[PDB]
């Protein structure tokens, strides 16, 4: 199957060609909208901490994920291990508002706390990248503040993804990189 | 990838073997690889995955190819003769300037792992070698290659192994 | 199986087997035992990106010795073998040509003595056989097996699919039937029996599938 | 939708589940993949 | 009600041969789906075990009956006394992946806490036995590891069986095997 | 053959030919010449006692190379092989197995200079060649043949029939095929040729029929 | 099927509950203690 290759234009040849037979396939795991929900850890540095997901680890399945697109959008769902009071402020917020309980506060259940709160920002849809670098203040969720806030982990509902960017694995050091894999005790 | 470049270079006329590599999502030639980068999410997949060869030489130059892909229970063949026995696909240049080329789906099991383990010495799914045949001035000249996905190709069984 | 003629002092039950260009008849049948099914599950899976193909050359009967029964081997003397074991001929060509490959087996033992000889062997084939302990002989009738009684039969015939956790397997590196051979009763020898038993083996590979053509030096 | 199996419906109403969406005027990729070229361009024998 | 022996095709008789009457069976006991679906504890030694069915006591109702055939499906539920998070990894995952928490995690809630995971081998099915000894890697349904695995059962649902094994009892010294059996208190 | 965009300066003409899982694509066809005939005659003869059999799985390519092209051969320089010669794989496998055997051949012989050499070779087969005259090289054309020049074509392509006084041969004793290539027009090099011509051939036994299957120690 | 004895059906879709087989193309033991000779073979009196 010979093609002007300059053209650009997807080619996609087949085992056919030379006799085989293409079977079927099932990619749900590979829907964007389904990988991407699901939790994933951020590093919290302060008892207060504004929700973004670019926080992500680059490395996360998530966040690795999450930056094969340059513009996405989705709802939030937060799971924060906290003591005292939690409480959320929107998008845009003066900070000074994470100390008003009359905001979004939840109080004490321990472990976890879970909510689901609505993609609050004020353009269309958000971005990974942007060239015009550091990414401007209304690229986030809002921002929680709670006494203390042992950990926090975020999951993106209802995602979608604009435009690819690349996404790399690891550059292994021989011919394949070779690793150890989940198996059996071996008695 | 063939040591920080994309293609591969005609050493000099005659039956060179310009290429061979493992086949799995780990190997150092898919590396930069977006299939790679995405695999590396899964534990299993099947599927046939396409191989597309572009000879950027000039006008005047002028080549032949083969491209095999070699079932394990052997080794890779170094020669064209001996690899002319597997599943294998010759072709030359001429106004097109690219060729693509599907690689089979056969394994013991239904599904196989993206992932490499410490234990397999060899690639656990065989290797594809690419030839030159011969040539006529296409000495120097760049076959750069690209890898896209199958149309049964499928990847199963989200998994976060990685740094943080 | 059955014979004419009407009664008579000697065998019946005739019948001929043929894989091939070759056949196997039997004057003393039994009956053949059927596997663990009468058909093999679909021979053109995913794992084979339909690039499978059935070869009928190798679908033919060849012969491989086992051992000489005598009154000195008493119960749970055992003789067993992995097939293919060492293949020769088109059936063996493949596995030097292919990289994955199936099929069942057509198994005919034959451990010819004489009418006169008493004891009795037990010839079964069993998936994924991995050494047996003394007592589990006991139940070896679990699987597909077919008893020789020289005062009966001479011949025991017992037809099996492939099986395995792969639709294709690397013979070259896992088997999944092995041909067993147990004595039950000890050899009798009594005044007119046959001194020792030699028994043999007439085998047919059946429904040869093949994929994933290797190179080659010759 | 995304990972998300609960035969029942939500107990609370979508409109405090979700962020709903409002419009102004099936995607691309998508349509992408499946116009590629899977033929031969050439001319076949045997 | 004689028979050629050597036939090896089956044989039941009746005690309507010499005047009884057979009766009616409900044999709900022993089907395989059933007996099989129950747990089993398994014998955990670190802090990271690898989910394997073999590994239960080859003497255990389950893993007795379970070695009773040579190839078996089956989905798995799994009841796990830990302390931490706990974190389950799909067969065939780097081993590097038990770490990462976006990965099926369960937080803590004492005192066990209880999965129902599905089969994960790339097989069509898994065995008992292989003589190609010592089971392949692959054989298994994943991996799980917790800060502390106090406990561990698994629980096979959705049982499939094929080609059957043998099983034996105890080999009694005298006669018969007796031993003290379940009954009132004497009084 | 032909090829689209529309016209430009480079090849066209393109063709993909396949037997078994081998291909062979040429943007610079001129065509395929066709043998003495366009199908064989009846396979399955008395001589056989229809005891005969086809192989699908040896009707694939094998490449085997033949010279070097260059400048200082002139006219009448020719380079013979009688078809099958050392023969590997499967093919090679059943020579070694049946007695007798029959099949065509589907050439396909590749000299990959550059559009600015000069020159010309005829590619042809025959039957029964036994050395030729120097004065018989002019009429070589009366065997199925086809030219590779330059200036127009890379590939030469030529499919035959099997032929001979019996319907079954002996390939380890004869063999009716002999693929021959000659210099016609000397190889010219200019100021941009290439300096030399590697000829490469592209071959697949068509139509492989099989009969006598033979004893075997391995 | 196995030990269960729920009358109500699962909260959660039976994709998420268990792994969905797939087909390519009642079993044999079954079958065979069937086909068992139950007879006499012989021929009987009284």
């Amino acid at each position: 199957t010979t093609t002007t290759g300059e053209s650009a234009d997807p080619v996609t040849t087949t085992v056919e060609n030379y006799g085989g037979e293409t079977q079927v396939q099932r990619r749900h795991h590979t829907d964007v909208a389904f990988v991407l929900d699901r939790f994933v850890k951020v590093t919290v540095s302060d008892n207060q901490h504004t929700l973004d997901v670019m926080q992500a680890h680059k490395d996360n399945i998530v966040g690795a994920l999450l930056r094969a697109a340059t513009y996405y959008f989705s709802d939030l769902e937060i799971a924060v291990t906290h003591t005292g009071k939690l409480t959320w402020v929107p998008n845009g917020a003066p900070v000074s508002a994470l100390n008003n309980t009359t905001n979004p506060t939840a109080y004490h259940k321990g472990p976890v706390t879970r909510l689901a709160l609505p993609y609050t920002a004020p353009h269309r849809v958000l971005a990974t990248a942007y060239t015009g670098a550091h990414l401007p203040t209304s690229f986030n969720f809002g921002a929680v503040k709670a006494e203390t806030i042992t950990e926090l982990l975020v999951r993106m509902k209802r995602a979608e993804l604009y435009c690819p960017r690349p996404i790399l694995p690891i550059q292994p050091t021989g011919d394949r990189h070779k690793q150890p894999l989940v198996a059996p005790a071996k008695q | 990838m063939f040591e920080n470049v994309p293609y591969v270079s005609t050493r000099t006329d005659g039956q060179r073997l310009l290429a061979k590599f493992d086949v799995s999502l780990a190997a150092k030639h898919m590396s930069n690889t977006y299939l790679a980068g995405l695999a590396q999410y899964y534990t299993q997949y099947t599927g046939t995955i396409n191989l597309h060869f572009m000879f950027t030489g000039p006008t005047d130059a002028k080549a032949r190819y083969m491209v095999a892909y070699v079932p394990p229970g052997m080794d890779a063949p170094d020669n064209p003769e001996e690899a002319a026995h597997c599943i294998h696909a010759e072709w030359d240049t001429g106004l097109n300037s690219k060729f693509t080329f599907s690689i089979p789906y056969i394994s013991a099991a239904d599904y196989t792992y993206t992932a490499s383990h410490e234990a397999e010495t060899t690639c656990v799914q065989g290797w594809v070698c690419v030839y030159q045949i011969t040539h006529g001035k296409a000495d120097a000249d760049a076959l750069v290659v690209s890898a896209s996905a199958g149309k049964d190709f499928e990847l199963r069984l989200p998994v976060d192994a990685r740094q943080q | 199986d059955k014979k004419t003629e009407e009664t008579t002092l000697l065998e019946d039950r005739i019948l001929t087997t043929r894989n091939g260009h070759t056949t196997s008849t039997t004057q003393s049948s039994v009956g053949v035992t059927f596997g663990y099914a009468t058909a093999e599950d679909s021979t053109s899976g995913p794992n084979t990106s339909a690039l499978e193909t059935r070869v009928h050359q190798a679908e033919r009967f060849f012969k491989m010795a086992l051992f000489d029964w005598v009154p000195s081997q008493n119960f749970g003397h055992m003789h067993k073998v992995v097939l293919p074991h060492e293949p020769k001929g088109v059936y063996g060509g493949l596995v030097k040509s292919y990289a994955y490959m199936r099929n069942g087996w057509d198994v005919e033992v034959t451990a010819v003595g004489n009418q006169f000889n008493g004891g009795c062997l037990l010839v079964a084939l069993v998936p994924e056989m991995g050494d047996i302990s003394d007592r589990e002989k006991y139940q070896l009738t679990l699987y597909p097996h077919q008893f020789i009684n020289p005062r009966t039969n001479m011949t025991a015939h017992i037809t099996v699919p492939y099986v395995g956790v792969n639709r294709y397997d690397q013979y070259k590196q896992h088997r999944p039937w092995t041909l067993v051979v147990m004595v039950v009763a000890p050899l009798t020898t009594n005044t007119a029996g046959a001194q020792q038993i030699k028994v043999y083996a007439n085998i047919a590979p059946t429904n040869v599938h093949v994929a994933g053509e290797l190179p080659s030096k010759e | 939708s995304g990972n998300t199996g609960s035969i029942i419906n939500n107990y609370y109403m979508q409109q405090y589940q979700n962020s709903m969406d409002t419009q102004l005027g099936n995607d691309w990729f998508s349509k992408l993949a499946s116009s590629a070229f899977s033929g031969l361009f050439g001319a076949l024998l045997a």
